[PDB]
């Protein structure tokens, strides 16, 4: 209603005024199916600007981190309807961010329905579930012999609604979820995904095993990018499309002016040679007219050394020379670079020409001395 | 008294990391990307896109407009221009690697559906994504140009000899 | 000669009624209506500047009404007296309304109000006390220090503005975000004089953490409208900071080249491409944002006209630029073409990317061999895990010119048993959406076609009519252009030209359509360096005379 005598009873039912002049109320305010102690207590007359409320500490460390919020809101508010609709508002807010710290299944469905489910299953496949038991991850396995895991994350209605499936393969992962589908049912789509993206698998495995891959290290599985090496101090960067791989790439050179240009020249005019019934490498070699060497430098394969915030060397004739004091990091920096993010956090101070901060990368002290 | 937290506070390192070299103007998308080679070459390989994707959407109180008024953001919303628009360059670029789930989500905020003062550039590239999933052909004039300047377009190519070509299919 | 007066009365007293309002301009929303309004107040001097320059003064009571509140009015409203010439057109109606001889003391009055309003204008030292009183002791006049003295705060202004966006999220004072809007207030009326680009590129830069912009849509609408008509001259990092931040900007940037190759600049694409490398549009357009948008408007295009050559040789030339400022400065960290050109296999763009400089004449035979491969699996076999359709490898492959002009030059030099690869190239690029059945009678008549003007090149130097023969539809641009390649390839032309020429141009779009051949293909053949020097000069000579019947 418009006035505050029947859409206040609407809007907030446990809240019983316990002064005949309405004044005091005390009660319950409800929230995703949850009642919190409440007692609000105004002057003589209508007005908010000065009153009291308090709650129980339940709901004061609810509302911890919008303590300010409530404190302007009720300075700022015209009537108490409106500063509950807004408290109501502001406590879903709270609690949808903090679904961690306050939940609970229904186990007669649950619990039970999930062990029966990964019964169904087999419990050689399962690998990982959480102490919640929210979050679980399975396991798979391709005719070539790769393990392959499938993350699911569960609501307290797991077969209600989909659960979250999180998979690192790179093509965008659908699953058919009914509330009748199960366990089973998704992880019968897992495989067929990986029966269907078996071939990218095989490429990039080929090129893993065959050649100094540089820049990506321990690469994923999403990955379709694989920065090659070849000669000395020139690399080839290739990326591949999964849906068709063996199909040309959009392939580019990096390194010495003098040692690209040649390539270029080479690839944009046996281009028409490709063919996608052999293998990536296999055409690149009769393309490119050279081998590969497999790992001239095992060791000492490639320390990016660059300002890990630029990306580049030669910024205005400066150099990487500014390093972090880290075994784990060692990142070079520029001082321009290095002062302009420092200048920006709140944990760094300055003294006269000194800035001490946080390692972008790593987060520990470094010292940064104009 | 007046001192504001970076939104970006309460995120895991990588991401904040992420958020923090966006926000480093026209170069804040290439730096995102060797931001990203910079974690595949660390301890964690992956990054945890669906995460982000789902603080991206979190919402939390900010008092804007008048004095007095409580309005409820994404971060999307209340993260820095430039960060946000470098953000969705940058997935745009991974666009393939990402669940659909949280885009979604992301594009609905994007799109600003009934809101005064839009970000026009927002807009324009919630409408290019959705066009690249294929869920945004959307039987609409939506388009991520403005209704001024495809008139204006029109309005010129008008003095134009029209080619023999059939593109439309009538 | 027929109005002379009403209309300018009419906006006269729109214009006064306005200026009392205004009235020195001492908040935002006075300032904010100036900086939109002043251009027409300046179209309105230039006007009446007119009407009292032709006259004299002291006889004529015409506006001599409130011309002198006009004047005054203008004068301390200090948002026109910055604007381009505003201040020098007051200055000449000032000059028109003085009088030599006064008679009536009223003409006295008048003159000495005109001396007093000119030296509140030039020399009155409304500024600061003290710094007026120490230059005036030391000796100097404000003629010999307002320079530095504007310098000095405009770099106080740069600098703090650079230290406001350093500070991002620390506990130090922030500039109040009231000052930068009113600095980008105050930039607008005086953003081509030099002594303030600083504070211009400054402000483009300083974009600072808040999720709205602080600056309003006047400064970049007045930023970008001298950026693009070159009056002054900032680096590219704030220009490409100007359009990813103002979208409408990009927007407007665009369309200021389509007049040039609409309008001005018809089939002159030196002076297109001369347009788009001085603009930055190639360097901004490595930033995907700006790509997309960039191609989207080039869509638009190619749709409201179905498939104009002047927007196409005008793709052709941007990409051109776009790539080799990409290659100069993507080095490290580059992203990937399916980011650019999403709709469609990188294989097929990794093709068209190669440019044909780097391949010998002969080898690009088979180059176009291949990619007629990779576009008919493309758009035939159009199975899931490939393009949206034939439209989007259609508009992919006429980003690269080069391969797709060079099309019909080869089937001549092939005319005897043409490849039909190249034959459903060509049909493919003057016709997509056609169906396998159209595609086949197009291909045969081609075929005939190629019979033919392979007979009558092989003959001796013959008429125009058994050429006009063959030319006599949904295949005549097609057969229009083969027939032109024809011409400029057999050495039996430069004989008949003309009399091909004068029958094909019944109308003027299709001499427009001719001259815009001519010029791409003179385009292409400087810069592949590829040249026979009797068609050039003859296309040149042709080009030369059509483009005065137009
Ligand atoms: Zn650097
Ligand atoms: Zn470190």
């Amino acid at each position: 209603m418009a006035v505050t005598e029947a859409s206040l009873l609407r809007q907030c039912p446990l809240l019983l005024p316990q002064n005949r002049s309405k004044t005091v109320y005390e009660g319950f305010i409800s929230a995703q199916g949850r009642d919190f102690h409440l007692r609000i207590v105004l002057p003589e007359d209508l007005q908010l600007k000065n009153a009291r409320l308090l709650c129980s500490w339940q709901l004061r460390t609810i509302l911890s981190g919008y303590h300010r919020i409530v404190q302007q809101r009720m300075q700022h508010s015209p009537d108490l309807m409106s500063f509950m609709m807004e408290l109501k508002m502001l406590l879903e807010v709270a609690l949808k961010n903090r679904q961690e710290l306050y939940a609970l299944p229904p186990p007669p469905q649950f619990y039970s329905s999930l062990i029966e489910e990964i019964g169904t299953l087999g419990w050689d496949k399962l690998v990982y579930a959480d102490t919640c038991f929210s979050t679980i991850k399975l396991k798979a396995e391709d005719a070539s012999g790769r393990e392959h895991l499938i993350t699911l994350k569960l609501k307290a209605k797991y077969p209600a609604e989909s659960p979250d499936y999180f998979v690192d393969f790179p093509v965008p992962f659908c699953a058919s979820w009914t509330p009748q589908s199960s366990l089973i049912s998704i992880y019968s789509q897992f495989l067929a995904a990986i029966e269907s993206l078996k071939a990218f698998w095989d490429v990039m495995d080929e090129i893993d095993e065959k050649t100094w891959v540089l820049e990506p290290e321990k690469p994923p599985r999403s990955a379709t990018a694989r920065r090659i090496a070849l000669g000395n101090n020139v690399s080839i960067n290739i990326e591949v499309d999964p849906r068709h791989p063996t199909m040309l790439p959009e392939c580019f050179f990096l390194g010495a002016d003098h040692v690209v240009k040649p390539l270029g020249i080479k690839l944009s005019r046996n281009i028409h040679l490709w063919d996608p019934e052999n293998s990536v490498l296999q055409n690149l070699k009769d393309v490119l007219e050279i081998d590969f060497p497999a790992r001239a430098i095992l060791e000492k394969s490639d320390f990016t050394m660059d300002c890990g915030i630029c990306y580049a060397y030669q910024l205005d004739g400066t150099i990487p020379d500014q390093v972090c004091d880290n075994s784990q990091c060692g990142q070079p920096f520029h001082q321009i670079c290095l002062y302009e993010w420092l200048r920006g956090l709140l944990t760094s101070r300055q003294s006269f020409n000194i800035i001490f901060g946080e390692c972008p990368y790593c987060s520990k002290p470094i010292t940064l001395k104009m | 008294e007046g001192v504001e937290p970076a939104p970006w506070a309460q995120l895991e390192a990588p991401a904040r990391l992420l958020l923090q070299a966006l926000q480093a103007g026209p170069e804040g998308a290439r730096r995102g990307l060797g931001v990203l080679r910079a974690l595949g070459s660390r301890g964690w390989e992956p990054f945890d896109w669906g995460r982000l994707l789902e603080a991206l959407c979190r919402e939390e109180p900010v008092v804007q407009g008048p004095d007095g008024r409580l309005e409820l953001k994404p971060l999307l919303l209340r993260l820095p221009r430039i960060c946000q628009r470098n953000l969705m360059s940058l997935l745009m670029a991974v666009r393939p690697s990402l669940p659909e789930s949280g885009l979604l989500s992301v594009l609905q905020i994007a799109q600003q559906d009934l809101a005064p003062d839009p970000d026009a550039w927002l807009r324009a590239l919630g409408e290019l994504l959705r066009r690249d999933l294929g869920v945004g052909t959307s039987m609409e004039g939506a388009s991520p140009l403005s209704e001024r300047c495809q008139r204006q377009l029109q309005s010129l190519c008008r003095g134009l000899g029209l080619g023999g070509r059939r593109l439309k299919s009538p | 000669m027929a109005q002379d007066s009403v209309d300018l009365s009419c906006d006269y007293q729109f214009w006064m009624q306005k200026l009392s309002v205004w009235d020195q301009a001492s908040t935002l929303e006075t300032q904010q209506d100036t900086c939109l309004h002043v251009a027409q107040f300046q179209e309105f001097l230039r006007k009446m500047y007119e009407a009292l320059k032709e006259m004299d003064s002291n006889t004529v009571i015409e506006r001599f009404p409130t011309i002198g509140q006009l004047l005054a009015k203008a004068c301390w409203n200090p948002f026109i007296l910055a604007y381009d010439e505003s201040q020098k057109i007051l200055i000449w109606c000032l000059c028109c309304l003085i009088n030599k001889e006064p008679q009536n003391s009223g003409q006295s009055k008048l003159n000495s109000w005109i001396q007093g309003v000119l030296s509140h204008i030039l020399s009155a030292l409304r500024f600061d006390k003290e710094v007026a009183l120490f230059t005036q002791g030391l000796g100097y006049a404000p003629i010999d220090y307002y320079p530095g003295l504007l310098k000095n705060m405009v770099l106080s202004l740069a600098s703090e503005l650079r230290e406001n966006h350093l500070n991002g999220f620390n506990t130090q004072r922030r500039m109040a975000p009231e000052r930068v809007a009113s600095l980008s207030r105050v930039c607008v009326p005086l953003i081509t004089l030099t002594d303030v680009d600083p504070l211009v590129e400054a402000l483009l830069i300083c974009h600072g953490r808040e999720p709205q912009e602080i600056l309003q849509p006047e400064f970049f609408e007045a930023v970008n409208e001298a950026i693009l008509l070159k009056k002054i001259s900032l680096p590219m990092s704030a220009v490409v900071c100007l359009w990813l931040r103002h979208l409408p900007s990009l927007e407007k940037a665009m369309l200021h080249l389509f007049e040039k190759l609409i309008s001005s600049e018809r089939n002159c694409l030196r002076r297109i491409e001369c347009f788009i490398k001085d603009s930055s549009l190639p360097q901004a357009a490595c930033h995907p944002a700006i790509f997309r948008v960039v191609d989207e408007m080039f869509r638009c295009a190619l749709l409201e006209t179905d498939g104009a050559l002047e927007i196409i040789a005008t793709i052709q030339v941007f990409t051109q630029c776009f790539v080799e400022a990409l290659e100069k400065a993507s080095k490290q960290l580059r992203f990937a073409l399916k980011t650019y050109f999403p709709y469609t296999s990188p294989s097929l763009a990794m093709v068209l990317l190669q440019d044909p400089q780097d391949i010998p004449r002969g080898h690009w035979l088979q180059t176009l061999k291949h990619i007629s491969e990779l576009l008919r699996e493309a758009v035939e076999d159009q199975t899931h895990g490939s393009c949206g359709g034939p439209f989007e490898s259609w508009f992919l492959f006429i980003h690269f010119g080069g391969w797709a002009e060079m099309v019909a030059e080869q089937l001549l030099m092939s005319a005897a048993e043409p490849p039909t690869a190249l034959l459903w190239l060509l049909a493919f690029y003057y016709g997509p959406r056609d169906g396998r059945q159209q595609r086949a009678q197009t291909m045969v008549q081609v075929k005939a076609v190629l019979g033919h003007l392979l007979a009558m090149s092989r003959s001796s130097s013959l008429s125009a009519q058994d050429l006009q023969t063959v030319a006599g539809a949904p295949a005549q641009q097609l057969i229009r252009h083969l027939l032109l390649n024809f011409l400029l390839w057999a050495p039996g032309g430069h004989t008949i030209a003309w009399d091909v020429i004068t029958l094909m141009a019944h109308t003027a779009e299709i001499t427009h359509e001719i001259i815009g051949f001519l010029d791409q293909t003179l385009y292409r053949w400087n810069r592949l360096g590829i040249e026979s020097p009797r068609s050039e000069k003859l296309a040149r000579e042709l080009l030369k005379e059509l483009r005065t019947q137009v």
